DNA sequence: AACTACTTGAGCT
RNA sequence: AAGACCAGGC
DNA sequence: AGCTCAAGTAGTTACGCCGGTCAT
């Protein structure tokens, strides 16, 4: 407990005291030109372009999106979205590398362009560890 | 580094040379002509039009493609490109030069303006100094504008000789944006010199006259200034970042590319069809511009010249301004990889030098070893065990280039390895690391840890290393490198392992002691009601890891067998280890157990606190580092924690409200003590609302109320807190935590439990911000304390609004600049550093530069490491003449002054020789050389040095390792004694030379410490004090030698960057403030700067040898300097009207008249009111005052006055067209340019009692104070030649003057006593050898160049060097300019280059010789 | 402060005039000599009389 | 100091 | 050795460096009234024959540039008389060593 | 529990931050230093509290160092190259005679000294004797015109910038060279720079103000363009919407345009920490 | 934000 | 992917 | 026409290490 550095009693941390929930949003959209041209949100494999990246997809319902109670983690791609231009590039999202949780909220939305707009929402307990500041 | 061998021979370079781009050459060099000015697109097809980037240059893409020099993108550098401009153009910034040529040379025929013939320029001529001959010249030739065909030889002015011709006038000219003008001349003839024209003259311009001006013909002719053909550069220069594919993506330089290009193109197809003449060059300055642009856009002639968007366009100069700028930004420092970073929390089961990695990053960070017949078995174990098991590894690398990545590769747990293979493992325990905290402004902000996994994402590192990076553990990070090389590890644990840091050279002393839990309990622990019994005592003797296994003889068998902490505690001390103290009334049986006392290794009596234990000079650690190595020491710190902090597991130890709570009559006995200094207040101020208080000389009459009422409260508020002090018994916590040293102070428990205190800004009680009143809640004019700011209460019981508030305002001043001193302080820091880099002592043992230049002939003047050097006590120096003698004094010639034969073994066979008394005279005629030499180096007489080589110890260490009775004789001849001294000087060697003035130089730089030798040799001491017999003497002579060849200075220190830092340091932890004589933080700064108009300047004056204690001689002195004008001195003045020059229409002037007639002029008056009060202080006559005045103007002005006596002092006058208008010119004239008494510039001159110390007759030093004159201004010169000072002792704090005075030297004397006073005034303390360095590399070229970018960054160093600390690149652009060579011998150059830089470790050469490596075998 | 709150911005004339009809003797005509120690009034930084 | 005295 | 009271003219000077190899020195005497030497910080200086000099050279391997330099307008440097090449040995106490011996050459 | 109070800009919630500024319409005076061939300055910043409101201010300087015997007083008026020594401000204004002038700066003919500094002013301006000249030395019949204008809609333009006024900014001005004087003598001292009282707080509402009028005036100035092609609907109610949008998303007040000359902190991104937060 | 460098301006023979 | 701005950490 | 002396005006460079939001 020396310079400023406090011990705290595992049992009670155990008891659940000062545990605390985070919550994330990874968000995207659906890009279009006045030249009829659009993006999709789908579940992308092979198909010409290679452009991908190095996670799952599986965790991904073919609507391009997971579901609610999904434990995703590592990079697992959380969103699936392509770009088709001359013949599939890769504009998926990943949860950040550092983190993981669980999926909490997904939600498909229009936007003022009637572009397809969707945000998820990833929970995950954060319990007080040997390092955190109080 | 590269990837793929290359046949090429390889080298490092030894040389840059600086030009400027010969036109011809830059279109040699290209590899495409580049026309057009777009990218690529083949009309949309994708591709590289010949026209642009890659029209042959280099690529993108990933396509090998790059005139089949294949490489593709990643080996292959960029390939220059250029463009033929349409017409000639200035180079944005050599336009001050191509000007400043101009100015020197005529044009219609191109050569200079003044030959050998004219005198002043064959001085100019003779100037070697590329810069300063061009300087010199141009301040020459930029007046005179005819070009003389004819001018007179070196006889007759008489005959006129002839040289080139046509003398065409030559113009003035001047810059107006981009172009240069000038006027030829009634009324002048204007003309814009156009570049065309400029260059053809440049290209005419003499070969020897290139060279005249700062040029040269190979490297940079003049006429390369302007450019005629523009280098393109390459892609890797300028990438594109294309959006995937079907998106553009252009750099910002690709684009004033285009910019450029395109406003060529137009030019020329103007200049090929209907090219109206004077519409063209409206057309040409564009160009001008965009060219101006591209390198530079930045300037004066505003016009930023923003890209579509507002955004402003990085100009090539932008790219590399220092900090962010390639120079600053990548080069001096750059992102590295192999480094971690989270963190910390301190672990008291850490050995000192370790470091707990989380397992995480352990597994993070890979370390390539080599496969040896020695580790293949392991590391085709850690292989197998992946990349995901701990003591695993991640990837292989085959001899064939190429790797294998140990998580995917088919054959993961497969592959058998090659020797030769290196693998990459994961860290693993004992790997030596580089562990930081920045700021890093320590040689100690980084140190070499040995690597402990372990759990928790975190940093562990060990307490005692805390204070050297300065960390706390409220959620500060700390940053980890991981060395990579076989001997990059070496290096890191040779030099920087935690161990061998343990003493800071910096301040001589330790810097890393026992802090909290520690330290606090170590002091319990020791006193001598502490007692633990067999069941703890064997506990405690486990923790200790070295223990003998041996548990020692109880200190108590009696009734119940116990142990006190002083004797377990000392079972962590090492054999051999003496400590002795000495506090108050300590003495051979401490009463209150005050000192320490430690013998063979066990504490004989004191108690343990930070005087014993911390990161102090006496410090046990600076003695068993001293005494037992780096390793010893390091390990000490565990074990006397180990033991200490589990003890205080169970001891336990807390703080409470309690510990802050006053005796209940004691808060009573305080508050009274404000009560009745409340009105020691009211008293002082009703006693000035009445006007009954005197003004104490150089004082305001307000201030002076102030300057009490101040000293009132403070001293009230002193004891305040030192009646709750002593009224906190020896239980209470909050005492014990001060007391053990562990944390705060008095002044602390006093603001908790007694009165919080005054508060302050800017100096003075809280302000009357409001009109006449400090709140609103409070009567105008309200001068008291409860007002003014003075918090009467403790925090126990806490603050009313008022007090609240104003405590806040008080703070508030506080957290200020502990956010501004921040980073100024790091500026100031930065600077010093940039100032002493390339400094580091030489194999001969000089202190030079990246120059050679001699800044230090010994570095220290004594070539002795800091680190090695303690502070001795140079006994001769102190005590009477009587006490000396019948110290050092034998006399084998005298029955009662000889060596009794109970001393020596030959003492009465000795009595009586005279040939030895001869040799005991040699000696005794020596010390007193010294003593007297020692009073000429130390005028002070404080005996008490930083001295190498310990001897108080090293003879204590012969006192038990022979064991010596204070009884039975020693056995040495007296030859033996001090024979055996002199024998011992000859080997104390320094510098090594084999002829003289090094010999010499041998003597000097060592002389001092002889003397200390000396005095602890002296036979009668030697003999009578420490009974020392044949055998200890050869041991201790033996040992003062060997230990002395070890604290000796290390070719290769790179002791600049520590004495720069040596000194920064200690400046981090200052305040910006000035309060509680312009010092401290900004003061410093004052001083690097080399200012000319320091806020203070003020002069200490010393009277003259004899009149000392002489009161009304100081005032005879002070009125004879301090500055005084009729000015301070007149109440008024008044211009009356009469014409009758033998009475006055005035009443009170009348006497005055008639009785100055007995032992022309103008009818209009001018009288003068002097203040009688005025008379007194300044003190002046009116016989005087006049006398002046009437010898001022003379003959031609008659004046009157009355006599001292009158109760209304006047002065009359009259002068001798309108009158009126000089009766009154003649108004001022009399205030403001005429003095009475004084030397200008010297305002207020106070008096002082100093404490000097000095000579008695009867030997001893004694105090004499003596008074002294303190100026308020600074003129030398003048108050130097004044009858009745000491112009041998005169000092004003400005250097400046003082070396344009008494020369360099003694100004150099200055300069470093003034920065010493600003550490020194801070309780910090750093030695000598630092400021010295600092002073003596000001010093040294001549004058005062100052540590700053018009000094040290602006003399004769590598260009490379200074360019990289503020002109980054004009530094470069006049270094291409006058093609400089630059020897890369300056530790910056090399890290600009990437090569081994000569520092310590590089600062030689390693060769394996042939011969001997056939003999071993 | 908890207590603190900014002035919004109220107009001048319903108090300009409410002045110049309560002994407001206004500044276009004035006489410094007549009237000696007379307290001269300001509006938003304005010389009113 | 500031918050002690002035000299402080 | 001229030792002017108050100022020499301009017209005057300027006929200094007109008679060599002798050489001409001007001192102002409300500059000479206090020996500047004698002061407390001054250190004691030295000249140094062609020969002292030639030897310093050699035993520290300088290239005389690379010596300490002092002023020729530098008061103590004036008081010796040096000139544009003359060096100097500096030797004065030094709380390190006792005594400390530096060298300035005169540019 | 959540008080509001945020806008909600493309999402993210935006929090308009409060700028401190001094006060405008306000007397201050100011001692300069040592280093100055002035002795001390008043001044008073001067803004049509409602109408374009422009930023030029008012400078009574004070040449003649504590010493110097020119001890003489002139001030600086918008547009004019050099500055105008007071006295001829005052006829050039409708004052014509002395002691007419010292009428209106001291209200004490028995205060002697401050008057006496006037003396030396007075004499300055003896060249010029009347209205006619007065507004002349400004730099014929096409300077002397232009003199007026500057008097109209410059000088000191609060107060009003109508005309038949002038009487009253000679008092203001009056009262302006009684500032000056009144710490010069050492009577008042020189203007608590950080005095609170006289420090404004442009709040949310205010911020908007200023920003829209940048907005609907180059929206008034584009009306004018269809207006100005028809030989013989348009208004983008666009510049208004996306305008606004700018500024409140990213923290720049001033537009946008090849101006990033404005000011970013002006509304961020609301705190969501914690409630307190 | 403050200085210090560099060059320019106005006073003065 | 680079930059700018705000915020916050020792 | 020309020269010393003071002042003005120009211009430069400054700060250790380490998520959100916006837009070319
Ligand atoms: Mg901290
Ligand atoms: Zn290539
Ligand atoms: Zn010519």
């Amino acid at each position: 407990n020396q310079e400023d550095s406090m011990i705290m009693n595992q049992s009670s941390i155990d008891r659940g005291l000062f545990r605390s929930l985070f919550f994330r949003s990874y968000m995207d959209q659906e890009k279009k030109y006045g030249m009829s041209i659009t993006e999709t949100f789908e579940k992308p494999q092979r198909t010409n372009t290679l452009r991908m990246k190095h996670g799952t997809y599986d965790k991904l319902d073919d609507d391009g999106l997971i579901a609610p109670g999904v434990r995703v983690s590592g990079e697992d791609v959380i969103i699936g979205k392509t770009t088709p231009i001359s013949s599939k590039r890769d504009a998926s999202t990943p949860l950040r590398s550092t983190e993981n949780g669980i999926v909490d909220q997904v939600l498909v939305t229009t936007n003022q362009d009637g572009l397809k707009f969707v945000k998820v929402r990833v929970r995950t307990t954060k319990i007080p560890q040997i390092g955190d500041k109080f | 580094v590269g990837q793929q061998y290359s046949s090429a021979p390889l080298r490092t370079v030894k040389e840059v040379q600086f030009g400027l781009f010969s036109p011809e050459e830059v279109r040699a060099i290209s590899v495409a002509k580049i026309r057009f000015p777009e990218t690529m697109d083949e009309t949309q097809t994708r591709a590289k039009i010949g026209g642009l980037n890659d029209p042959r240059l280099g690529s993108i893409d990933r396509n090998l493609k790059c005139q089949t020099c294949q490489e593709g993108m990643n080996e292959c550098p960029g390939h220059f490109g250029h463009i033929d401009l349409a017409k000639p153009v200035f180079h944005v910034g050599f336009i001050a030069k191509i000007k400043k040529v101009c100015e020197c040379v005529c044009m219609h025929c191109g050569k200079l303006l003044l030959d050998e013939h004219n005198e002043l320029m064959r001085q100019a001529l003779a100037i070697k100094d590329s810069k300063k001959r061009f300087a010199a010249i141009w301040t020459l030739c930029k007046t005179k504008m005819v070009c003389e065909t004819d001018v007179p030889s070196e006889d007759d002015p008489t005959q006129l000789v002839s040289r080139g011709g046509c003398g065409n006038t030559q113009p003035t000219i001047r810059k107006d944006g981009l172009k240069l003008v000038g006027s030829w001349k009634d009324e002048p003839e204007l003309r814009v010199l156009s570049t065309e024209e400029i260059l053809n003259i440049f290209k005419h311009i003499s070969v020897k006259d290139f060279t005249s001006l700062g040029f040269n013909e190979v490297f940079s002719r003049p006429e390369w200034m302007i450019l005629t053909c523009l280098p393109v550069p390459p892609p890797p220069v300028r990438p594109s970042i294309s959006f995937n594919e079907s998106q553009r993506g252009e750099d910002d330089l690709t684009f004033k590319l285009a910019d450029i290009l395109k406003a060529n193109i137009s030019l020329e197809t103007l200049e090929h069809n209907g090219a109206p003449h004077h519409a063209i060059e409206e057309a040409e300055s564009l160009l001008q511009f965009h060219v101006a642009t591209y390198m530079d856009n930045d300037i004066a002639g505003q016009p930023q010249a923003l890209q579509k968007s507002g955004r402003p366009v990085k100009s090539i100069r932008a790219r590399l301004k220092g900090k962010e700028g390639r120079i600053r930004g990548n080069l001096m420092g750059k992102r590295v990889d192999f480094s971690a970073r989270t963190v910390i929390s301190g672990d008291p089961n850490l050995e000192l030098d370790q470091v707990g990695v989380p397992k995480s990053i352990a597994k993070t960070l890979t370390y390539p070893e080599v496969v040896t017949p020695y580790n293949i078995d392991r590391l085709t174990q850690l292989v197998r065990n992946g990349p995901n098991e701990h003591p695993g590894a991640k990837y292989v690398i085959r001899d064939s280039g190429d790797r294998i990545d140990l998580r995917y590769s088919k054959r993961a747990g497969d592959i058998q390895l090659q020797y030769g293979w290196k693998v990459e493992r994961h860290i693993m325990d004992n790997d030596p690391v580089l562990f930081n905290r920045q700021p890093s402004l320590h040689k100690m902000s980084m140190m070499a840890h040995r690597v402990k996994v372990i759990p928790y994402s975190t940093f562990r590192l060990n307490l005692s290393v805390t204070s050297p990076y300065n960390a706390d553990f409220d959620g500060d990070e700390m940053n980890l490198h991981v060395p990579q090389s076989e001997e990059t590890r070496a290096e890191l644990s040779q030099l920087c392992a935690v161990p061998l840091q343990i003493v800071s050279p910096q301040s001589n002393k330790p810097c890393m002691g026992i802090v909290q839990d520690t330290l606090c309990g170590i002091r319990k622990l020791t006193l001598r009601d502490t007692f633990i019994e067999l069941d703890q005592v064997l506990n405690m003797l486990y923790w200790v890891p070295d223990w003998d296994g041996v548990i020692p003889t109880p200190a108590i068998i009696k009734p119940k067998p116990l142990w006190s902490g002083k004797q377990i505690l000392s079972v962590a001390i090492p054999n051999g280890i003496h400590l002795q103290r000495f506090d108050e009334g300590t003495t051979l049986l401490s009463p209150k157990d005050n000192g320490m006392l430690i013998i063979d290794g066990q504490i004989i009596f004191g108690v343990v606190e930070k005087k014993t234990v911390g990161s102090s000079n006496g410090g046990l650690i600076h003695v068993v580092t001293r005494e037992k190595g780096p390793q010893v020491c390091a390990k000490l710190f565990g074990n006397i924690q180990k033991v200490v902090n589990f003890w205080l597991l169970h001891n336990g130890f807390s703080t409470g409200i309690g510990d802050t709570i006053a005796d209940g009559p004691t808060m009573r006995e305080i508050t009274e003590t404000i009560a009745e200094a409340k009105k020691k207040v009211l008293d002082v101020t009703k006693e000035a609302q009445a006007n009954l208080l005197t003004a104490k000389h150089g004082m305001t009459l307000r201030e002076s109320f102030e300057d009490n009422v101040v000293r009132f409260l403070n001293e009230a508020r002193d004891k305040a807190g030192r009646l709750a002090e002593v009224n906190l018994k020896d239980l209470n916590n909050v005492k014990q935590m001060v007391m053990a040293g562990s944390k705060g102070s008095f002044i602390n428990i006093a603001q908790m439990s007694a009165c919080v205190g005054q508060q302050s800004v800017e100096g003075k009680r809280i302000a009357f911000g409001f009109v006449d009143r400090t709140l609103p809640h409070f009567s105008k004019d309200d001068y008291s304390p409860e007002s003014k700011g003075f918090v009467e209460n403790s925090y126990l019981r806490g603050l009313t609004p008022q007090e609240f508030f104003f405590h806040a305002m008080g703070g508030r001043e506080g957290l200020i600049d502990t956010a501004v001193k921040t980073a100024e302080t790091g500026y100031i820091q930065r600077r010093l550093v940039k100032a002493l880099e390339d400094i580091m002592v030489h194999y001969d043992n000089t202190t030079r530069n990246s120059l050679g230049n001699v800044i230090q002939f010994i570095y220290g003047e004594d070539g002795m490491d800091a680190a090695h050097i303690e502070k001795q006590s140079l006994d001769t120096i102190g005590g009477s003449d009587a006490a000396f003698e019948k110290r050092y004094r034998v006399d084998l010639l005298n029955t009662d002054h000889t060596l009794d034969p109970s001393l020596l073994e030959s003492g009465s066979e000795i009595l009586g020789d005279l040939k030895l008394q001869v040799l005991l005279d040699e000696e005794y005629k020596q010390l007193v050389k010294d003593r007297k030499f020692l009073r000429e180096v130390f005028v002070d007489g404080e005996a008490n040095w930083p001295l190498p080589v310990n001897i108080r110890r090293i003879i204590q260490n012969a006192q038990q390792t022979f064991h010596i009775d204070h009884t039975k004789p020693s056995d040495l001849t007296i030859k033996d004694i001090v024979l055996g001294v002199k024998d011992l000087q000859e080997n104390l060697l320094v510098l090594r030379g084999k002829n003289e003035i090094i010999q010499n130089a041998q003597r000097d730089a060592v002389t001092l410490f002889c003397c200390l030798l000396r005095s602890r040799l002296a036979t009668r001491r030697v003999l009578q004090e420490y009974r020392l017999t044949k055998q200890a003497f050869d041991w201790v002579l033996s040992n003062i030698e060997a230990q002395f060849l070890r604290s000796v200075v290390h070719p290769g220190e790179m002791v600049g960057v520590l004495a720069a830092q040596s000194i920064g340091e200690p400046a981090t932890q200052m305040t910006l403030n000035t309060f509680h004589v312009t010092s401290g933080v900004p003061r410093l700064k004052e001083i690097l700067n080399v200012a000319k108009n320091m806020k203070t300047p003020s002069l200490t004056v010393y009277l003259e040898p004899g009149h000392a204690a002489d009161q009304e001689q100081a005032k005879l002195i002070r009125s004879a300097i301090e500055h005084t004008t009729l000015k301070s001195v007149t109440i008024a003045s008044e211009i009356y009207y009469d014409p009758d020059p033998r009475s006055t229409v005035i009443p009170e002037d009348e006497e005055i008249i008639q009785l100055h007639f007995s032992l022309q002029q103008s009818p209009w008056l001018l009288r003068l009111e002097l203040d009688r009060a005025a008379m007194n202080d300044k003190d002046l006559t009116m016989g005087q005052v006049g006398e002046r005045i009437k010898q001022t103007f003379k003959n031609d002005l008659f004046v009157i006055w009355s006599e001292d006596n009158d109760e209304k002092l006047i002065i009359r006058c009259r002068v001798v067209a309108e009158e009126d208008h000089m009766l009154k010119k003649i108004e001022n004239t009399m205030l403001e340019n005429i003095t009475l008494r004084g030397v200008e510039n010297i305002e207020r001159v106070v008096m002082m009692k100093y404490d000097r110390k000095v000579p008695s007759p009867t030997g001893e030093y004694v105090k004499e104070p003596e008074w002294v004159l303190e100026t308020d201004g600074v003129n030398l010169s003048e108050v130097m030649t004044v009858p009745g000072i000491d112009p041998t002792r005169i000092y004003t704090n400005s250097f400046i003057d003082i070396m344009e005075v008494l020369g360099i030297e003694a100004g150099r004397a200055a300069l470093y006593k003034e920065v010493y006073n600003v550490i020194a005034s801070d309780g910090s303390y750093v030695n000598y050898r630092h400021m010295a360095l600092l002073v003596d590399v000001m010093t040294t070229q001549g004058g005062l160049t100052s540590v700053t970018r018009h000094g040290f960054n602006r003399s004769n160093t590598g260009a490379l060097m200074r360019c990289s600390f503020e002109e980054t690149v004009e530094i470069l652009f006049e270094a291409g300019a006058s093609a400089e060579l630059d020897d890369c011998r300056g530790v910056s150059e090399n890290v600009i280059l990437g090569q081994m830089a000569p520092i310590g470790t590089g600062a030689f050469d390693v060769m394996i010789d042939e011969e001997s490596l056939v003999k071993y075998m | 402060s908890l207590m603190s709150c900014i002035s919004v911005g109220t107009d001048p004339m319903p108090i300009i005039t409410f002045l110049s009809e309560w002994g407001m003797e206004p500044l276009e005509d004035y006489v410094p000599h007549q009237s000696p120690d007379a307290t001269r009034v300001f509006v938003n930084g304005v010389w009113h009389g | 100091n500031p918050i002690w005295g002035i000299g402080c | 050795i001229f030792v002017y009271q108050n100022n020499i003219t301009p017209s005057a000077m300027k006929l200094v460096p007109s008679i060599p190899p002798a050489t001409i020195e001007t001192f102002n005497e409300a500059a000479l009234v206090v020996n500047i030497t004698h002061h407390e910080l001054v250190p004691k200086h030295i000249r140094l024959s062609s020969d002292e000099k030639r030897e310093l050279l050699k035993r520290y391997r300088l290239k005389e540039s690379q010596l300490p330099r002092i002023q020729r307008a530098d008061p103590v440097a004036l008081y010796l008389g040096l000139k544009r090449g003359e060096v100097v040995k500096i030797i004065r106490k030094s709380e390190t060593s006792g005594r400390y011996a530096s060298y300035r050459i005169c540019m | 529990f959540d008080m509001g109070g945020y806008f909600i800009i493309n999402g993210s919630e935006k929090v308009l931050i409060a700028q401190e500024r001094s006060a405008g319409n306000i007397v201050q005076v100011f001692k300069k230093a040592a280093p100055s061939p002035i002795s001390h300055v008043a001044e008073i910043r001067s803004a049509l509290e409602k109408g374009s409101r422009f930023i030029s201010t008012l400078q009574v300087k004070l040449y003649g160092r504590e010493g110097s015997s020119a001890r003489t007083i002139k001030a600086t008026l918008p547009y004019i190259k050099q500055d105008i020594p007071i006295v001829i401000i005052f006829r050039a204004l409708g004052i014509i005679p002395d002691g007419e002038i010292l009428e209106h700066i001291c209200y004490d003919v028995n205060d002697w000294q401050m008057l006496e500094m006037l003396k030396p002013c007075v004499e300055d301006g003896f060249v010029i004797q009347d209205r006619e000249t007065a507004l002349d030395f400004i730099g014929k019949e096409k300077r002397i015109q232009y003199a007026k204008d500057i008097l109209q809609k410059e000088f000191l333009p609060h107060i009003t910038q109508l005309e038949g006024f002038e009487s009253r900014k000679a008092f203001f001005l009056g009262y302006m060279i009684n500032r000056l004087l009144l710490c010069a003598l050492d009577r008042k001292d020189q203007d608590d720079r950080d005095h609170f009282g006289k420090k404004r707080l442009d709040l949310a509402g205010p911020l908007l103000a200023q920003l829209f009028k940048t907005l609907f005036k180059k929206l008034t100035k584009d009306i004018f363009r269809y207006m100005q092609r028809t030989v013989e609907l348009a208004i983008n109610a666009k510049t208004i919407t996306s305008g606004l949008k700018y500024a409140l998303a990213t923290g720049n007040w001033g537009e946008q345009k090849k101006a990033m000359s404005s000011r970013a902190g002006v509304s961020q991104v609301l705190n969501r920490y914690t409630y307190s937060s």
